[PDB]
């Protein structure tokens, strides 16, 4: 996240870190206690066991004792197409259960089709870089932006910080995007490199998928 | 630090030599990275620039993964999936202008 701020410690307790041996890659939604919604792009050429999935988490340089970590089992797509970006969503079923509690929590859902229109507020997060050519976070970040609809298409939720070079930028990949209290997207793509101040952020549509999504998770 | 294999292909031309570029292993990497380090090889091994790849009809490569699944990346693209990978897990680039 580019232009962001620090969260306050597990104030997004549905945040996931997806990590492989050399660490956090992707970002992630626990959207049942044993399983978490994510990019599709994320894991089309990783291999599901290399994948740690780590809950509780706040500062990825501590060891923290909030954490639960698990393994990846499976994982379900629905039609995602590399080369348009369509249908950038997988659902990764975890080989447990994690246990609620104050950090680790399960997000809110839209009904199925709920569209957000163009100037709704709504908050970006993750651990990617903090700038186009710094590295990844180490505390979460958090970032406010609007929903636009110039600059975008019907299939993808865009988002921008007007007149600000801000966004999400790598390793923010998967992240939520939070409206309302409910998770209406999940990063997908950016343009014209990170926090361009000229193209918004596009995120993977939610509500579009949440007959799907119920479905798997049941 | 990891030696890549790599092979250029320019106009469906390919070479016969064996090349690798020093990609670092240091922290996981993403595909701007790569697109720079693909177009630093193009820029001194073929004296194709960044904006003649602007105007070239066809400009890619493919990353082969060691598990053997690839990703097609388009260098005339300015959209970009914000993930990360492992530069371990390359296998091989495979690159091509036309
Ligand atoms: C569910 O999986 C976790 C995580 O397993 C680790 O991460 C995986 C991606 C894979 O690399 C595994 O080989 C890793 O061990 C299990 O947690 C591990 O459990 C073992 C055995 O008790 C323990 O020695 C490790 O230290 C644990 N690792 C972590 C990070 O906690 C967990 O046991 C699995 N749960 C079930 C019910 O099978
Ligand atoms: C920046 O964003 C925060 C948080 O946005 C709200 O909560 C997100 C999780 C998501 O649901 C968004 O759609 C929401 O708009 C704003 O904090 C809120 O501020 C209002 C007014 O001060 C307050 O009543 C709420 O309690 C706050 N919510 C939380 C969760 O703290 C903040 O106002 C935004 N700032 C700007 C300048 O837009």
């Amino acid at each position: 996240i580019v232009g962001g701020r620090r969260a306050r410690p597990h104030a997004w307790p549905f945040m996931v870190s997806l990590q492989l041996r050399g660490g956090h890659f992707c970002g992630a939604t626990l959207i049942a206690p044993n399983f978490v919604m994510s990019a599709a792009h994320c894991v089309a050429n990783v291999n599901v066991r290399a994948v740690r999935v780590v809950l509780g988490a706040h500062n990825l340089s501590r060891r923290e004792p909030t954490r639960q970590v698990f393994a990846v089992q499976r994982i379900f797509e629905n039609g995602y197409d590399p080369v348009n970006l369509l249908n950038d969503i997988v659902i990764l079923q975890l080989n447990g259960s994690a246990t609620i509690n104050a950090n680790v929590q399960v997000a809110q859902l839209p009904a199925q089709g709920r569209r957000l229109g163009n100037g709704v507020q709504c908050l970006a997060m993750g651990w990617g870089l903090l700038g186009r050519n710094r590295g990844i976070a180490s505390v979460l970040q958090e970032l406010n932006v609007t929903v636009v609809t110039s600059l975008c298409r019907r299939s993808n939720v865009c988002t921008l910080v007007r007149g600000r070079q801000a966004g999400v930028c790598f390793g923010d990949s998967g992240s939520p995007l939070v409206c309302n209290g409910l998770i209406h997207g999940i990063a997908s793509f950016v343009r014209g490199g990170c926090a361009s101040g000229l193209y918004p952020d596009a995120f993977a549509p939610v509500a579009q998928f949440v007959n799907w999504i119920d479905s798997i998770i049941q | 630090t990891r030696y890549v294999p790599y092979t250029i292909a320019v106009n469906g031309t390919s070479t016969p030599i064996l090349s690798k570029l020093k990609i670092s292993n240091k922290q996981l990497i993403s595909y701007k990275y790569l697109n720079d380090k693909v177009k630093s090889v193009l820029k001194s091994e073929r004296g194709i620039s960044d904006l003649d790849l602007k105007f070239a009809k066809q400009a890619k490569y493919t990353v082969y993964f060691k598990n053997g699944k690839k990703q097609v990346v388009n260098l005339k693209s300015d959209i970009f999936t914000p993930n990360l990978f492992s530069a371990k897990d390359i296998k091989k680039i495979d690159i091509d202008v036309k």
